[PDB]
RNA sequence: UUGUGGUAGACGAGCGUUGUAUUGGAGUUGAAGUCAAAGCGUGAGCAUUGGUGGAUCCAAUACAAGUGAGAAUGCCGGCA
RNA sequence: UUCUCGCAGUCAGACAGUGGGGGAUAAGCUUCAUUGUCAAGAGGGGAAGAGCCCAGAUCAUUAAAUAAGGUCCCCAAAAUA
RNA sequence: GCGAAACAGUACCGUGAGGGAAAGGUGAAAAGAACCCAGAGAUGGGAGUGAAAUAGAUUCUGAAACCAUAUGCCUACAACGUGUCAGAGCACAUUAAUGUGUGAUGGCGUGCGUUUUGAAGUAUGAGCCGGCGAGUUAUGAUAGCAAGCGUUAGUUAACCA
């Protein structure tokens, strides 16, 4: 349907009961997390947010993003460096809703 | 003049695609067991009922 | 598949050889023989002996239909090659690379011998993942 | 210290690369620039003159 | 005492020449050109890591303003309407996603009215 | 990480649209056409597919132009030739051509990608309205 | 080495009008045929000076450290001459003494006739004298059969 | 908390390979090589599995490198 | 930031704001004095532009609002009188 | 590793002085491919052997560049370091994977290092691939670190075990 979730640093207007991948907050895998903060839910838009309404998320696995090999190479110099960014991803879905 | 770089394998293949030999014709030869090219010699070495040449 | 014909280090231009035996690729014996018989070159008289050998093997020692199969693929590759030089102007010599090649033709009864290759690669993939999972259940 | 767990005591130090790779940092640059006598063969003529 | 490291070097060189893939002709089978194209692709990806960010942000705003105009109002006036009263967290990407949602962006438009 | 941005893959929507440019300023008409083609008003378009729709014009040669602008921005078109220039003027296209005029006025006003090549074949300009194309159920409007 | 030049010390190539390498010598460090400039120099000392008292302290340290092992049981001349020159007895001893899988060393100052003739038919033990053994067979053996006769002489090393 | 723009220049952290010595085993009941793959590490890397393969190999522990390869119109095992 | 110690490397700089000379107060010419950029350092505007403006950036993250600068359209983007 | 695992200072060049090439690997055991076939021959195939025949002589292993062949995909209006991100379409399920093979097309896109006052450079050089190639070491010393051993230290030279 719809619901707004601000995960970590980014914001996402998504639908109800969808699994999405964000930057890892180390949310527990299988145990539920409540967030009273929510906007654009139950077809109603409250003034700042929605009150007495929650986004209710749960993670099914905290996997690691594929090998992000970032390489900085400088043209006509001897600067050739590499680093492996491995970002855990919160693969989380929102299950139930109050309004 | 003289070259500047080398051409790739696929460019060469495209070049040699039209560098092929021409085609031919097909024709049933009356005095032979097989067909032949139109107005040429057959597998039996005769254009048709008239024999044109020897074999050896 | 079986009764494939191979010849080693025959002196012939790759262009003329590939043309004259690609006129035969994908065709049977007689239908391609009667179309190669009119080729004004000096390559059919050398190539046809390998095909004759293969088909005679098929007739006597294998005993298949013979006409069911067709020339699946001819390849004249970059094997041993020739280089002959002749004295010429300015005290130097001109060297011409008299190309030679290891000719080989494979006969197939079906579009396979290339399908079976991808099938073999995929079977290799499948047995590889079977082994990798056996490692992954033995954690 | 049997030679299956033996460790040194600051007898070997950090190893820089002047002929090992273009990415280590200060590699092919020879460690003394890339111009003048100080960065070439038979370099560093009499420095008191 | 020779230290013959050949297997490691040979594997490194073979994977270097085999790394280049998806390219035409004599481009995926030579170490130097493969390395140059890998450098080009790495620069492409590094530049993209922010170029696509900026392009998608501009796209957010572009379709946002498209839905605003088909609603009869513009983004300057849109941010005026949220900021003055009835402020929402409907960001640019969120506003763009709301349009493809059935009449949900129009709900935001009618809510942010003072 | 991902907000799942929406773009209809394998979908190239095309709806019949028609305009009668008689009160539109020539440049206003051109900018509206560029807006329609690129999608500054489209809300569910997709860039990697065909972004254009069915586009039809009525009276493509007699668009109104305010002030002294009919003959103030002349149209050159040179090529790989040397001195092969035939500069055409505003008074000319009034009776010479209008399809190329509007196509240039939108293409220089739009991206010059290969998409315009298949966009122009979906554009049907006419100096009148008697054409059979109006049978294709186009919605009459202005300021596209 | 590049100092070795097969023939004249001349240039195989040139610099101007020669589209080959700069090589002005038949051999170069980069040329695979030879001419290494930085090669395996035999001038290396392969020796590091250590203090006499430092080395005696090190020997004391290793003797004390491997006295604590399990198969270092105290030895003496009496059982050097108790065993016979025939290898039978000492394999029947070591196999029952569990000195096979170990590298057990005999701490010896006798050059016993029984020890010298044997101990080449055993893949497990070896014989070394006080002034003929270092930290190598003292420590890498991990269990060396120390002698009761070498006690006072070993003490004097400090 | 500084950070993290870097040439030069110095400094930090380490890694594959050959062999020395320690320390383990695998071994036609299948090793190297060789190839392939929808694995894992800040990094040199750890590899895993499977196919040919039919005798050796793989982990360090520190050591010493004829130890690491794109440039120099380098050189070499082969060919455009 | 004082000082000791190891190593340097550099004296091809270029441009711009500020004092300018020399030249023709022209020069992608010289030159110092101060600052800023490239160099020795990304990116945004300038259509692209080493040096102009902002700007000093671990990286990533389809979050945001401002500087230079753009909002009739390519080109994200506005109107009022 | 000696130029030379050798029928090597040989062949060979040069009048002569003078130089100057590298090498491989059958299988336990020739069982070196019975039998047969195609052309006049080559060679190849069945054909068995052999543990295994890329071990069938390219005979331990049998690569890469290069040359061609092609399963699925694209394909006859399109301005090029052919890529990255998004991703269709078509066909599918694996080092069990925010799935795989290509990529219709969009968004973003002047090669690598030296000169650099700035080089994408239209300066430079590399056809290509597989190995190698350039601050190493002895001595002595400076610093830094670690260490030794006694406050007349530490320490051994030639020679000797």
């Amino acid at each position: 349907m719809h619901a707004i979730v601000v995960c970590g640093s980014k914001q996402y207007l998504v639908h109800e009961n969808d699994t999405f991948f964000v930057e890892k907050l180390e949310a527990p895998v299988g145990k539920e997390i409540q967030l009273d903060k929510v906007l654009m839910l139950d077809e109603k838009i409250g003034a700042p947010y929605l009150e007495k309404a929650r986004v209710v998320c749960v993670v099914e696995k905290h996997g690691l993003q594929r090998k992000v090999n970032v390489i900085k190479h400088i043209s006509q110099k001897h600067h050739l460096k590499k680093y492996g960014h491995r970002q855990p991803y919160t693969k989380l879905k929102v299950v139930r809703f109050v309004h | 003049a003289v070259q500047q770089r080398r051409s790739s394998k696929h460019r060469r293949d495209k070049r040699r695609s039209h560098d092929a030999l021409t085609a031919q014709a097909l024709s049933v030869c009356q005095k032979c067991g097989k067909k032949k090219l139109f107005h040429r010699v057959c597998s039996c070495g005769m254009y048709g009922d008239l024999r044109v040449k020897k074999a050896y | 598949m079986i009764a494939f014909a191979k010849q080693f280090r025959v002196r012939i231009s790759p262009q003329k050889a590939r043309l004259v035996c690609q006129l035969i690729v994908g065709k049977k014996t007689a239908d391609a023989q009667n179309i190669l018989s009119n080729t004004p070159k000096k390559a059919a008289t050398l190539i046809a002996k390998l095909l004759n050998s293969a088909i005679a093997n098929a007739t006597n020692n294998h005993g298949m239909n013979g006409d069911a199969l067709y020339v699946f693929e001819c390849v004249a590759n970059q094997g041993p090659s020739m280089k002959r030089t002749i004295p010429r102007a300015k005290g130097s010599s001109n060297m011409i690379t008299k190309r030679s090649s290891n000719l080989v033709v494979k006969l197939s009864d079906n579009p396979n011998e290339r399908q079976e290759l991808i099938k073999q690669q995929k079977a290799l993939v499948k047995k590889r993942v079977e082994g990798q999972q056996k490692a992954k259940m033995a954690r | 210290l049997n030679q299956l767990k033996s460790v040194p005591k600051a007898r070997n130090h950090k190893t820089k690369t002047l002929g090992r790779g273009h990415g280590s940092g200060l590699g092919k640059t020879s460690g003394r620039g890339q111009k003048g006598q100080k960065a070439r063969k038979s370099g560093l003529t009499r420095p008191g003159f | 005492m020779r230290i013959k490291g050949g297997k490691q070097t040979r594997v490194r060189r073979k994977k270097w020449l085999k790394q280049a893939s998806g390219s035409f002709g004599t481009r995926h089978a030579s170490y130097k050109v493969a390395k140059q194209t890998v450098i080009q692709a790495a620069k492409y990806a590094y530049r993209d890591r922010r170029n696509k960010k900026r392009d998608f942000r501009s796209l957010w705003i572009l379709r946002l303003n498209a839905a605003l105009r088909e609603q009869g109002m513009t983004y300057s006036v849109f941010i005026n309407l949220l900021k003055k009263h009835n402020i929402e967290i409907n960001r640019k990407v969120l506003s763009e996603l709301a349009i493809k949602e059935p009449s949900k962006f129009n709900l935001i438009v009618q809510k942010v009215k003072s | 990480k991902t907000s799942m941005l929406t773009k209809e893959q394998a979908n190239k929507r095309r709806q019949w649209y028609i305009v009668d440019a008689a009160g539109l300023v020539l440049g206003k008409l051109a900018v509206k056409a560029a807006d329609l083609i690129r999608g500054k008003n489209k809300v569910d378009f997709t860039p990697n597919q065909d972004c254009g729709d069915y586009l039809i014009i009525i009276n493509s040669d007699q668009v109104v132009l305010t002030g002294n602008k009919k003959e103030n921005e002349f149209w050159y078109h040179h090529s790989q030739y040397i001195g092969g220039i035939k500069k055409v003027s505003g008074r000319d296209m009034l009776k010479k051509q209008s399809d190329k005029l509007v196509y240039n006025a939108v293409k220089g006003m739009l991206p010059d990608n290969r998409l315009s090549r298949r966009w122009i074949t979906k554009v049907h300009v006419f100096k009148g309205d008697k054409h059979n194309m109006e049978a294709q159920k186009p919605t009459t409007l202005n300021w596209s | 080495t590049k100092g070795e030049v097969r023939g004249g010390g001349k240039k195989p190539y040139k610099q101007k009008h020669t589209g080959k390498a700069r090589q002005g010598s038949t051999r170069n460090p980069h040329f695979v045929g030879g001419g290494i400039v930085f090669g395996p120099k035999p001038n290396r000392n392969y020796s590091l000076k250590l203090n006499k008292k430092a080395h005696t302290a090190a020997l004391h340290t290793v003797w004390s450290e491997k006295l604590a092992s399990d198969n270092t049981h105290l030895v003496d001349q009496n059982l050097f001459n108790k065993t016979e020159g025939k290898t039978k007895v000492m394999m029947q001893f070591l196999k029952s003494a569990k000195l096979l899988d170990k590298n057990v060393l005999f701490v010896v100052n006798t050059l016993n006739t029984n020890l010298e003739q044997s101990t080449s038919n055993i893949k497990n033990v070896q014989v070394k004298h006080l002034d003929k053994v270092s930290v190598r067979d003292l420590m890498l053996a991990n269990a060396l059969l120390v002698e009761k006769e070498v006690l006072k002489a070993l003490e004097g090393k400090f």
